């Protein structure tokens, strides 16, 4: 998945928290 | 001086903005002190605006906990060291873009030369390496197996004029790459530091005369402490490393080595740093334990000279 | 005023973040068994899993991440005391002006 974290308005932690 | 440096007053707290558990491990002021720079346990670096408290940038530097940060005097360069992941140290640029310039894959500690900052001194176990900043090329390695003290926390370092190097308790003359003196060993850990005055060497509890190698002072309250000087070399801060981290720091008069104060913070102290104005002190402060699955670690900012 | 470059943390992709997490947890474990007591590692792993995965119902990714942060701190403490024990780089800067 080539979407940047900034594009998604996510930090690493938030990304892992959501799933 | 004994009045001013015995009074400290907390004014703010910085926490990692997006985390449920703050994980700061290291702090330093930026070259012009608009920002506090904070390393984290996962190898990122966060910059907070001191005035407004806002986080303004996050960088990805290493794959393990930041242990050391040093901005260059002009603010165009930054040195970092980490914990277990290679490369352990590196050199970053801080102009229009944040970028990596050089790797020091096996050096666990790293420092700029002191007079002109055109060089970096690195430490690998008992060995010191000196690098040229432009090329990255290794200029020399200082090591002598017959003279080593094998201190557990060895950190090589330049003297203020860049003509001398202290490494593993051995004075080296840089120009000739010859060992000049080997200091007596009285502890297992601390390898030692030059006084900014250019006249003394401070190794754990022993203060030696740089010219005559005489023992000048014995300062028992410095035992196992990690030492930091303020900008003018008039005051020393120390925090004890026996979790073995102490919960106090001590201030000392840097000209006669007399104690000033002991300040109990009721948190384990991981690191600390001072600005160039003696206005603020920043402290990395931890609470909790592995047993509780909680190691919340925050940065507290103090006003110096106010109670 | 002092100026600083824009952050690059947000320039990592979603895919590479997940791979970073998987790869790093495995590597920290292999490294830590040469410095820390093996049963300490096993104990923090199992307790972290019971609490955040089984009890709080968080994802395996979140669970692994809370665990990694604890081990990174343990390693930090070990190396600060002094240690005589027996791969893709940083993401790119964002494009300037954007
Ligand atoms: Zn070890």
């Amino acid at each position: 998945n080539p979407t940047r974290l900034r594009e998604a308005s996510k930090s690493r932690v938030q990304l892992f928290k959501d799933d | 001086r004994h009045l001013i440096f015995s009074r400290f007053r907390p004014i703010s707290v910085f926490r990692e903005a997006n985390e449920d558990e703050s994980g700061f491990t290291c702090c330093a002021f930026s070259a012009r002190e608009r920002f506090l720079m904070l390393g984290t346990c996962t190898g990122q670096l966060k910059l907070y605006n001191v005035f407004s408290g806002q986080e303004e940038a996050s960088y990805n530097c290493h794959n393990s906990a930041i242990t050391h940060l040093e901005p260059s005097r002009d603010g165009s360069l930054l040195l970092t060291s980490a914990t277990w992941s290679q490369p352990l140290s590196a050199l970053w640029g801080m102009k229009s873009v944040f970028d990596m310039k050089h790797s020091f894959t096996e050096d666990h500690y790293v420092e700029f030369s002191k007079h002109s900052q055109d060089r970096v001194i690195g430490t690998k176990g008992d060995i010191a390496h000196i690098y040229d900043i432009q090329t990255g090329n290794k200029l020399l390695t200082l090591f002598n197996p017959d003279l080593a003290n094998n201190y557990k926390r060895n950190c090589a370092t330049f003297n203020p004029t860049d003509d001398l190097v202290l490494n593993d308790g051995v004075l080296w003359d840089v120009r000739s790459a010859q060992a000049i003196h080997k200091f007596d060993k009285f502890n297992m850990n601390i390898s030692g530091v030059f006084h900014p005055n250019g006249l003394e060497v401070i190794i754990n509890t022993e203060i030696w005369d740089l010219r005559t190698f005489h023992l000048l002072h014995t300062v028992p309250a410095l035992d196992q402490c990690r030492v930091v000087f303020n900008h003018t070399g008039t005051v020393m801060y120390g925090a004890m490393l026996q979790s073995p981290f102490g919960s106090s720091f001590r201030t000392f008069n840097a000209t006669d080595y007399k104690p000033i104060a002991t300040i109990d913070v009721k948190r384990n102290i991981f690191d600390l740093c001072t600005d160039t104005k003696d206005c603020y002190l920043a402290v990395i402060e931890n609470q909790g334990s592995m047993d509780a699955l909680n190691m919340d670690t925050v940065c507290r900012l103090y006003e110096v000279g106010r109670q | 005023r002092e100026r600083i470059p824009p952050g690059n943390s947000g320039e990592e992709t979603i895919g590479e973040a997940f791979d970073w997490l998987d790869r790093t947890v495995e590597e920290i474990n292999r490294a830590a068994v040469n410095h820390l007591p093996r049963e300490l590692i096993f104990q923090v792993w199992r307790r972290s899993w019971e609490y955040w995965h089984d009890e709080m119902g968080m994802s395996v990714s979140y669970t692994k991440y809370r665990y990694l942060c604890l081990i990174q701190k343990a390693m930090f403490m070990h190396c600060k005391k002094g240690c005589r024990c027996l791969r893709p780089g940083p993401p790119p800067p964002p494009p300037p002006g954007l």
